[PDB]
């Protein structure tokens, strides 16, 4: 039941960076996922959310055009591809799982396509985070 | 001639193919119903022949005279100028009475004589 | 963009304190998708309350919450030293994004 | 010197009779485990001078046969998966796979919830349906709610994709004690004293092709186009026309179909239409234009023979009602086609390298017979299906009046099912053999 | 001189033998397609100088009739809609429409969560139930948690409202090789020789009437009231009494019920009582009082011929059990009535207009016979039910002993189906024909 | 008289209806079974009669004197007073021995005697 | 003897069991199939016997010679040094021929003659 | 010199024939309520100098036995409660008992959501299952998701606790017109002439014992061990070894298991093992070691006659496949056992007390007859049981192919139910009686 972030390196302004969440101990492929960031001394900022097929991808306006969320259902890995990183993007990035599950309604559990869970609309499992820094 | 090949022929000729017709009288639920039906019909006719004293006989001369009004016809007309299908149509009205007359006048009476004469 | 939340709150040990958070139609007066997290410094945040007043398994019964209009509220009853953590409010929005509040620092003295 | 009764046994005499007949052959819905192979050497009498009067429409062999067909369909369908579990609210949207204008609205894509291998679990799922298989269930709640067409009536059943519906010809055989008379009069009028008769033990095989307006794959008239009707002045009854030349028809469902399979329950497999790839085109059937016109000219002349001279004849389209009666219908490969006849019955007649394309529609949920006791779902067919068949006869009706030997209008019928076989069994009669006869003579 | 063994075939000799019988009719439960057309000629042949012993209660024609009714009911109910989707709890209260204190709480206004045509939708619905059809839960929070009385056993099934349960008479016919010998002696009870007999191939029709106490619509005794029993000295056997005076009884369900229906599943229709228009009334049966007194007096005159003279005789009602063995249970119009007959058996007899009204109960969930591996529901009937029948006989028991073997007392009860049909089948014996035998005489 | 009309008549009198009784011997699944049984029963009797040389006969005579130990009544005393029902009961336990006796004592001997006519 | 008591014996010796072998020729769905089939086999044999002029005859004698090509043995070998199982194999291929001759050469000739002995 | 044709009727002539056989009765799966009464005194008739040639494996009596057994299982199974409602996710934990070393991982404690009498009430229930009955759904995540092994294929059905599985012997009888020939020879290996024969109307009874590698409860050879095969050099064939000495085997399930039950629905009940009283131990079978060694040596002694001399003969365990072909399978008490045979087929023989304990496995969800159209759940048996049975024979597989054609090695086989019955049916042949024949003579 773990989310382990890696790829938290340091880049020059304008450069790209790839993060990867080595999820393990859960049916990663059946859960939605999020990236959240927190600059030192700052509160939590949501970055992006992704569906099982990716059919649904949403981004914070503040990261729009710079951040892309993707995933690998099999490798149990969540990815975040950062482009054109700004000084303002220095933050600790965290991997978090979207909770959810089956929907217990009218006596029977209901599931999405390919038995994917639905969303309960709040993050539950959190990783440890990794630091992404833009140098100067 | 094959089965019923004599149907269009002279009754007096057709009488020589009687075994052709007799030969062919005997062979998921319906199949049993059909087989049973064939058996039932076969036996009803055999029983009747067995009452008139025709068991095993292809042709029987009976000891029973009959009502000429059933068919006001010459024997030469009956046997030489017409078929069995036509004949049946002409005398169909008398089937039951003929059978009754044969029943009573053949074995039911003849066998009284069989016991009386067995001395 | 962010939810309105006090920079800090405080109270003495053993007291009941609440942390408010204010959104818009597109949160609390638009969905029950309203949650709170506790973040000990140096660690990823953990869920304390979800669905306005839901209790995650493992969270003490002294933690509660409520909503009214566009205002969310986290209740921490019986403040201890372990509560000196940042609190965050958040919501699943109409637009299917997650909005976080500014973050509240709780001091227990 | 009077006459006496003489008994003859083995007399060649017939009586009209009705009995059961045996099924005989040369998985499959008709060529089943309780049907036996025939002896391919019929013992005919080569037309001896026997004349026998018999007719169509009173031949109860047809009724027995009809009942057997119904029974065979049910027997093969009983051990099949019920689709009852799929009677759920469906959510349809527009299908997006390069559909042409002529096909807009023909296909609908629904998502739905269904049971699966475990009882407490339900999985979202989707499938593609033809518009004719579903109905809208509520404008008030929204504009996406549908259900399968027969979920408010008897349950729909489908499985057993392994069973063929190929119309393998079946022969009928007499039980012992019975015989089948056969008419060799190629000019036979359907009711008269056929002068050319023989006897068989088994009929030839008849292909159980089930259709509506046009009779396919039957016997061909050998000398001339002929007409059969119980009463020519009865405009309530159907008219059967047998052609003496086949009309070749080329049918297709020109769309490449992916077949998908899911489980509904414990070994309860369900097959359905998956993506259709390539573009979407209308199903259709083609007939040579020239041959169709030639065919009609012959039919018109034959019709005139039963009417006065210079009768002006018109062909026209059906009255509507259920699609089964409205259109031509046939089965091919397990698929069910409903085809318009607008290009076939239109022209008029006077006293003095091209083709016709008929548009076709497809249905999957079908009430197979005129009864509504059950319903069957057709399986999808993988790939692209093409069919070629022969029109051997037409079923037409007269309009309820015509005026002063003109505008005598004929339209496609096909209202009855029984005439699909009356057209084949018209040559046969069943009689009982009565071997015991009596005829007098002069003897001891 | 010496006699030789000789053989005669066609000998008129009988053997006591058991075989089955053919069904001949006069759709319904009994007059189904699997039954022979009515015998056009019940050619009865009286036999001169023939006396035979016909002990009934040894007569296995009864057992054959018993098995036939059971099988016929099962064949008719088999394709009907089940009530398994209705085995849910219900929220029930007292329905009110000017109900008297006697019926108060007898009829309930109940609601439940129903399945609709599409299985993923549920609705709340109302219907009425009789107290005898439903049960409560006491300890689980509240009392309005009712369930159908038989959801704990084999599924309750009933629909097919088109089927008639009218007890149309059925004739029994011997198979070939057998004959049915009938007793012409009007004084014959059930045992010993019958001096005047005749044979038939087919019996007259017998109505398959179901009853527990008062045998309805049956053969009437012609000369005298007849008391029959396998044993007239013990208290183990039932007493069968055939009256020679039909007693008219007028039964009603005086409630103008409205019938409503729903669809639960795929054509799976269910019917129930909706409202009742006009105020509610208690069901009852009316017996002419003087007629009943005469009826019992005649029975007493006959009891005195098996019993001694100058004996005080008293009648009492059933000792109890379920309603089927306590009340007069009968069907009429498809409704099941359970009438309290204590008003018919609350009098004494000594050593030397005015109606009787019997209150009745109504039950909808029944178990048909005495088996508990099946359960059936009953359709509601729209409108007011009025029924007129004739009491033909009584099923009585005797109380188990008395001081000084005097003051005999009797009670209704012992309503086994087998003992009802004894009153109709006692007249018949089935024998096998053995045409072959030996009778030595003089011959060679 | 009709079927079984002679049942209460004396054996002698009843010999006058042998054909009547014979005709009435011949005509969901259990009904098919009943029809099959009727056939089976009929055929057993016909086979026995055939074995005894009684095919087609209402009345037969064998080459076997009967054993008086089976009954001590004289000829007219039985034939003019007893019915067939009574008679059958009176000698019921000898049916099988009589039949076995007839089967071999008549025909094994007769078929050999008729074979020797070839020498 | 019992059924097949002389089955391994000679054809001649076996003539004494013919009356024995015939005894067991006669007695949900499988049982009907078995019973109906047994009846049909029985009746086919009876039909052939009737046509051949075998009216319950255990041994029949016809007016038909057999073909000299079917067997080169004398009667002493056939009846004393051969069993029926062996014989059946020895002449198996002529059964149909023989039967055709037994039916046609017997009945057409018999009736052509018999009808004239009745004048 | 001019001799003519005679016809003989009642001729003692035989033909090979294929017909069916009856049943024998004197409830359970085979000697059912609808089974033919047996013959209390069948008559075996010795045939003076008849030698009859016949063959095993060409004997259609085997196929008839096969089909009847399948039919009987289905008739028995059909009116049972289906276990489809129990095909739910199981939450599995360990067994809170003293588990021996060989039982760890053999049992699981499964909990689940279950239905109740009413369709709105659901409860949590639990049951213990054998490892072989349970399959892991998602090892990843949950680490607790399990289902019954056959819920994704044809439904598992089984109740009918009142019906035993005792292999009551059935005698087969021929219809009139047929006879059964029995071979009394004690040397024949099933392919050739039998110098000593007799005929019967009915066979002795044959017990439908279920088996694989070892043949239990069969008729024993009387003089010598006989090894029978279709082709000795064909290693693809099964080898039947019939012993002339029984080997006693004693099996047990030494666990005082308690059966608990639930009500699933409307008269729908399920039984399962709940609590276990006492320690949990593996089921096992004992074979006398000394007897087995000598018995096997006798088999070898005969193998040395069927095969050549100075060949080392070895025995080994089977190579693989599913449980049904690797263990010795048998029924005991209605339960099904799958025992290891490694302690039996482990030896080397050359030309120059104690016991064998075999560990056993338990499988409750059974796919009998290698049919994939259905499955059954054997009900649990209350308490501790013991099985005592006789080993009558073995099915061996020769391992064909060897360098220098030496050291033959055999493994247990028998993966065909038809090969068990061979051991009793090998003695019988069915013959049609042909009473007609023709022969020459001096008559005219
Ligand atoms: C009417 O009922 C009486 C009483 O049960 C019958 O008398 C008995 O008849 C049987 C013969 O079947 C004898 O064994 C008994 O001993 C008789 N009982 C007594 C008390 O005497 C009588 O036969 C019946 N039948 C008729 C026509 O009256
Ligand atoms: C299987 O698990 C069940 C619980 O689902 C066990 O039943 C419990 O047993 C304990 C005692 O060990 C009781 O205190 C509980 O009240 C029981 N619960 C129920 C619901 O009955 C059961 O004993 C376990 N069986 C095994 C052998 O592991
Ligand atoms: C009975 O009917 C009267 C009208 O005649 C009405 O006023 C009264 O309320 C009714 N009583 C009940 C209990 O329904
Ligand atoms: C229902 O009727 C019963 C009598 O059977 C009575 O005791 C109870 O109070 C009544 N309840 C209501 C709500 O009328
Ligand atoms: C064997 O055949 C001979 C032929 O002479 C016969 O005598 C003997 O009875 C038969 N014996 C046995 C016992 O097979
Ligand atoms: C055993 O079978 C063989 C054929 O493999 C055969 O040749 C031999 O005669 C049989 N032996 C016996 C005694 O059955």
């Amino acid at each position: 039941v773990q989310l382990v972030e890696s790829g938290g390196g340091v880049v020059q302004p304008g450069r790209s960076l790839r993060l990867s969440c080595a999820a393990s101990g859960f049916t990663f492929s059946s859960y939605g996922m999020h990236w959240v960031r927190q600059a030192p001394g700052k509160g939590l900022e949501w970055v992006a959310v992704i569906s099982y097929d990716g059919s649904n991808k949403y981004y914070a306006d503040s990261v729009k055009g710079r951040f892309t969320i993707s995933r690998d259902n099999s490798k149990n890995t969540l990815y975040l591809q950062m482009n054109s990183l700004r000084a303002e993007d220095t933050a600790v990035y965290y991997c978090a799982r979207e909770a959810g599950g089956p929907d217990y309604r009218n006596g029977y559990n209901y599931y999405d396509f390919w038995s994917g869970y639905y969303y309960y609309y709040y993050m539950d499992v959190w990783g440890k985070g990794t630091t992404v820094t833009v140098s100067s | 001639l094959g089965f019923l090949g004599a149907a269009g022929s002279t009754m007096g000729a057709a009488s020589m193919t009687l075994t052709v017709q007799a030969r062919n009288l005997l062979s998921g639920i319906k199949q049993l119903q059909a087989r049973v039906l064939a058996v039932e019909h076969y036996l009803r006719d055999q029983q009747l022949l067995g009452i008139w004293g025709c068991s095993g006989k292809l042709i029987c001369c009976t000891n029973v005279p009959w009502n000429s009004s059933w068919s006001n016809r010459n024997l030469s007309e009956i046997w030489d100028n017409m078929t069995w299908l036509q004949w049946d149509k002409e005398i169909s009205n008398y089937t039951q009475i003929i059978y009754g007359l044969l029943e009573e006048s053949q074995n039911q009476q003849e066998k009284n004589e069989q016991d009386l004469l067995a001395l | 963009s962010a939810l309105t939340q006090p920079a800090s709150v405080s109270g003495s040990p053993g007291q009941s304190i609440t942390i408010s958070c204010t959104g818009t139609s597109s949160d609390v007066g638009g969905y029950n998708y309203v949650s709170w997290y506790q973040q000990h410094p140096g660690k990823a945040p953990k869920l304390m309350i979800y669905e306005v007043s839901n209790r995650p398994s493992g969270v003490s019964n002294r933690f509660s919450g409520s909503k009214s209009g566009n205002t969310a509220s986290l209740t921490i009853s019986g403040l201890q030293a372990e509560d000196e953590a940042d609190y965050y409010c958040s919501s699943y929005t109409s637009s299917s994004t997650v909005v976080f509040g500014g973050g509240t620092k709780l001091t227990v003295l | 010197e009077n006459l006496w009764v003489t008994v003859y046994y083995g007399v060649p005499v017939w009586k009209d009779a009705e009995t059961t007949l045996f099924c005989a052959s040369d998985h499959n819905v008709w060529a089943t485990h309780a049907c036996v192979p025939t002896d391919p050497n019929p013992q005919e009498i080569h037309l001896e001078n026997v004349t026998e009067e018999f007719n169509m429409w009173k031949n109860n062999m047809v009724e027995q046969m009809h009942e057997d067909i119904i029974s065979l369909w049910d027997q093969s369908l009983k051990p099949c998966v019920k689709l009852t579990p799929l009677c759920v609210t469906l959510q349809c949207t527009n299908v997006t796979n390069n559909i042409t204008d002529d096909m807009r609205g023909e296909l609908k894509n629904c998502s739905f919830n269904a049971t699966t291998e475990l009882r407490n679990k339900r999985v979202k799922r989707y499938s593609l349906f033809y518009r004719l298989d579903i109905v809208q269930i509520d404008s008030n709640r929204a504009k996406s709610h549908y259900r399968l067409i027969n979920c408010n009536t008897s349950a729909i059943t489908q499985a057993c994709p392994k069973v063929s519906f190929e119309p393998i010809p079946i022969h009928y055989c007499a039980p012992a004690g019975f015989a089948i008379l056969k008419c060799k009069d190629k000019k036979f009028n359907g009711t008269g004293p056929c002068p050319s008769v023989s006897t068989v033990q088994c009929t030839h095989g008849i292909k159980p092709v089930v259709s509506t307006q046009l009779l396919l794959n039957g016997s061909l008239a050998e000398e001339e186009v002929i007409i059969r009707s119980e009463n020519i002045t009865n405009n309530a009854k159907n008219i059967l026309v047998q052609l003496n030349t086949p009309v070749q028809i080329n049918c297709t469902r020109p769309n490449n179909n992916t077949v998908k399979s899911i489980r509904i329950g414990p070994g309860q497999a369900f097959y359905y239409t998956g993506d259709i790839i390539g573009d979407i085109r209308q199903a259709h059937c083609n007939v040579s234009k020239a041959t169709w016109n030639e065919t009609l000219g012959k039919v018109v002349k034959q019709l005139r023979k039963h009417f006065g001279n210079n009768t002006i004849i018109r062909f026209a389209q059906s009255s509507g009602g259920d699609l089964e009666v409205t259109t031509h219908s046939f089965n091919c490969g397990g698929e069910f086609f409903y085809c318009n006849t607008s290009g076939l019955f239109n022209s008029t007649w006077i006293s003095n390298n091209d083709s016709i394309t008929l548009p076709c529609r497809i249905k999957q949920i079908i009430n197979m017979w005129q009864r509504i006791g059950q319903a069957m779902y057709a399986p999808p067919i993988q790939g692209v299906i093409r069919c070629v068949s022969n029109i051997t006869g037409l079923i037409l009706t007269r309009d309820g009046g015509s005026t002063n030997s003109t505008t005598e209008t004929f339209r496609p019928g096909g209202g009855d099912m029984r005439d699909n076989w009356r057209s084949e069994l018209y040559k046969y009669k069943v009689v009982k053999i009565e071997p015991l006869g009596v005829a007098p003579t002069r003897c001891k």
